[PDB]
RNA sequence: GUGAACAGCCUCUAGUUGAUAGAAUAAUGUAGAUAAGGGAAGUCGGCAAAAUAGAUCCGUAACUUCGGGAUAAGGAUUGGC
RNA sequence: UUCAAAUGAGAACUUUGAAGACUGAAGUGGGGAAAGGUUCCACGUCAACAGCAGUUGGACGUGGGUUAGUCGAUCCUAAGA
């Protein structure tokens, strides 16, 4: 029916490494995710908290892992981070933000 | 060098065809050493041979 | 240009004019004369089925019955609700004779205006009850 | 800029004829990197720190083969037909010495 | 045809191991007057004829 | 001497009347021969990018006017029959209309 | 995918990118086109081209072995929302 | 068809990457029957041949490779011999 399913985004690295703003973050996501078609609508839904290194997301009311994937691909880009960050799932909706591979210069 | 050989061993060892197949042109010694379906294996595992993606033929319009 | 334009708007194959139409439908004689006509050979259908709109000429009833009700016509008439468009409006859109396109406009929409409309009025209606 | 960006991405697609490579499978420089983020106007002292540890860890030692082998090659005397040591030479095996 | 008799079989390897050039050693003996092989064959130059 | 600039090339000008098969061909010869005019090398190295937005959209489909930036460096190999070389890159601009020849700062 | 369709056209998987090249753009050719007004006056001869063409609706003669002729002929329409 | 790098004495034609195209499932794809007979693959390698070229090759030199109670032949009979 209307289970309530979480799912949670990992911060940490790009946060430590200086290049993420984890409230910027989970502002768009407030502000961006649709219900019935609709942003704004997030009436006793769709919850997103953010403590400084992960981000929740405890929702009701269809949202998948893939509209968070594609979300958070959104406000990367926007950022100009597509090319460097990425967004994995290390278990069944528990993601992170990584890294691509970098060579060191020397 | 020639990597004809290495470019059809990849394209069967990973299982796609040889257009598919994407062989770094850095290192280039280090795919000529490669004589073995196994050496291939390890190159497409360390990142040396890459598998392509497919070409999209989205079906929005339709 | 092109081989389409060049035998559709040929010289030899032009059809009436969109002024000259307005003209044979503003008043009820006109009317009267284009659609009582004496039997003519060299005529498609003895000089019968004229359609005035489109200044063409069906074989049958039925054959100007289907093509009352489709679009040809429907833009035909669209295209001829609106002002003849005679040389006094390039005139004018120039900067010539204003004055004469000013009286010109206002008799359209004084006089001669609802007394066509009346006109294709009834000559639809007449239509509608013959077809 | 909206437009340079256009523009650039235009240069940088062919999706028509082909995919674009997967940037999991790729790998980039840390100089490019830094100087995206430099652009981007971030602080790359956190980021400069684990390049500089991953490069003092990257560490190469001469070994016995780097004093011996370094500079020399060969060792072994090139076959005419590119043959192994046990293959046979149809060819050149009635014929010992390479003068005759 | 890759399903085949034996006889042709036999006789297809008999041109294999025949086809060769001359041995080097065969120029160095004395009186040799043997410089190529003369009855050579090519798969794409004369057909053996079953 | 090295020195790096942009230029505009007008390709519509060099390119009108060309057999279609031909047009992307003949515009990779017209930049060399622009870049060797502009800098006196006779070696003249065009960047894969700058190949890419010729080719862009198809053989016949070769842009109006394209922004470059050229430089002049030095060949620095041993064997090289020419001291220096020109090498062409392409500059991805908002538009390549009202653009004029400057010196880029090398840097 | 379009479309009645294993048709033509475009694409995915897979496979090619082979066939001496470069530079110019005279005549004459080979292959392909357009053309004012006239409309077979051309020519042994309308040769060659052009015109027609899908689908829906109206309508369809002589003759006939009654089965056909027949898509006879001659007309009207077609998009998007 | 084009760009760069690599290889090489030498690169329009070899290799990799970067692009643009094409075959368009009645294929320029994947397998077979007849026929061919090692052309398959690797290493070496350019005198001749590949109507230009060549560092490439179905070329030249040296080798490697085809594993069956169940797939076939083998057994049966057909027209016939
Ligand atoms: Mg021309
Ligand atoms: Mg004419
Ligand atoms: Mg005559
Ligand atoms: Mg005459
Ligand atoms: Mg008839
Ligand atoms: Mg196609
Ligand atoms: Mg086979
Ligand atoms: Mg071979
Ligand atoms: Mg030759
Ligand atoms: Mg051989
Ligand atoms: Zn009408």
């Amino acid at each position: 029916q209307k289970i309530a399913k979480t799912f949670t985004v990992d911060v940490s690295s790009p946060t430590e490494n200086g290049v993420f703003d984890p409230a910027s973050y989970a502002k768009y996501l407030i502000d961006h995710i649709k219900v019935e078609g609709a942003v704004g609508n997030l009436g006793n839904a769709v919850t997103v908290t953010e403590d400084g290194t992960v981000v929740t997301v405890v929702s009701t009311a269809k949202f998948s892992g893939k509209y968070l994937k594609y979300l958070t691909k959104k406000y990367l880009k926007k950022n100009q981070l597509r090319d460097w960050i990425r967004f994995v799932s290390t278990k069944t909706n528990e993601y992170r933000l990584a890294f691509y591979q970098v060579t060191p210069e020397e | 060098a020639n990597l004809r050989t290495q470019k059809r061993l990849a394209a069967s060892v990973v299982g796609v065809g040889k257009r598919k197949v994407w062989l770094d042109p850095n290192e280039t010694s280090e795919i000529a050493q490669a004589n073995s379906r196994n050496a291939i294996r390890k190159l497409v595992k360390n990142g040396t041979i890459v598998k392509k993606a497919v070409t999209v033929h989205s079906k929005s319009r339709t | 240009m092109g081989r389409y334009s060049v035998k559709r708007y040929k010289t030899k194959r032009r059809t009436r004019d969109l002024d000259l139409i307005y003209n044979d439908l503003s008043t009820k004689e006109s009317v009267q004369k284009l659609l009582n006509q004496p039997l003519d050979e060299t005529k498609p259908g003895l000089g019968q089925h004229y359609c005035i709109h489109c200044a063409k000429y069906m074989e049958t009833a039925i054959a100007l019955k289907t093509h009352l009700k489709g679009k040809v016509h429907k833009r035909r008439v669209k295209e001829l609700r609106g002002v003849p468009y005679t040389q006094e409006v390039s005139d004018a859109a120039a900067g010539y004779n204003l004055n004469k396109f000013l009286n010109r406009v206002q008799e359209i929409t004084q006089s001669v205006g609802p007394e066509k409309e009346s006109n294709e009025a009834l000559l639809k209606e007449h239509l509608d009850s013959t077809l | 800029r909206q437009k340079t960006m256009i523009a650039e991405a235009r240069n940088r697609k062919s999706l028509k004829n082909k995919a674009i490579m997967p940037r999991s499978k790729l790998t980039k420089s840390f100089g490019k990197m830094e100087e995206h983020m430099s652009t981007l106007g971030h602080d790359m002292s956190a980021l400069q720190d684990k390049q500089n540890r991953a490069a003092r860890k990257n560490r190469y030692v001469e070994r016995g083969s780097d004093v011996v082998f370094g500079d020399q090659d060969a060792l072994t005397a090139s076959t005419e037909n590119g043959v192994k040591l046990r293959q046979t030479d149809r060819l050149l095996d009635g014929v010992a010495d390479g003068s005759m | 045809a890759a399903q085949k008799s034996f006889r042709i079989k036999q006789k297809m390897a008999k041109a294999k191991k025949q086809n060769r050039p001359l041995p080097q050693w065969i120029r160095l003996r004395t009186n040799n007057t043997i410089r190529y092989n003369a009855k050579r064959r090519n798969w794409r130059r004369t057909k053996m004829n079953i | 001497d090295v020195v790096t600039r942009e230029y505009t090339i007008n390709l519509h000008k060099r390119l009108h009347g060309v057999s279609f098969k031909k047009r992307a061909p003949r515009a990779v010869k017209e930049i060399k021969k622009f870049a060797k005019l502009h800098m006196g090398t006779d070696d003249v190295r065009l960047a894969p990018e700058l190949n890419q937005a010729i080719w862009k959209r198809g053989v016949k489909g070769v842009e109006y006017r394209l922004r470059l930036r050229i430089s002049r460096k030095r060949n620095e190999e041993e064997d090289a029959k020419n001291p220096l070389f020109s090498y062409v890159e392409p500059v991805l601009v908002a538009s390549a209309k009202g653009l004029q020849t400057v010196v880029v700062e090398e840097d």
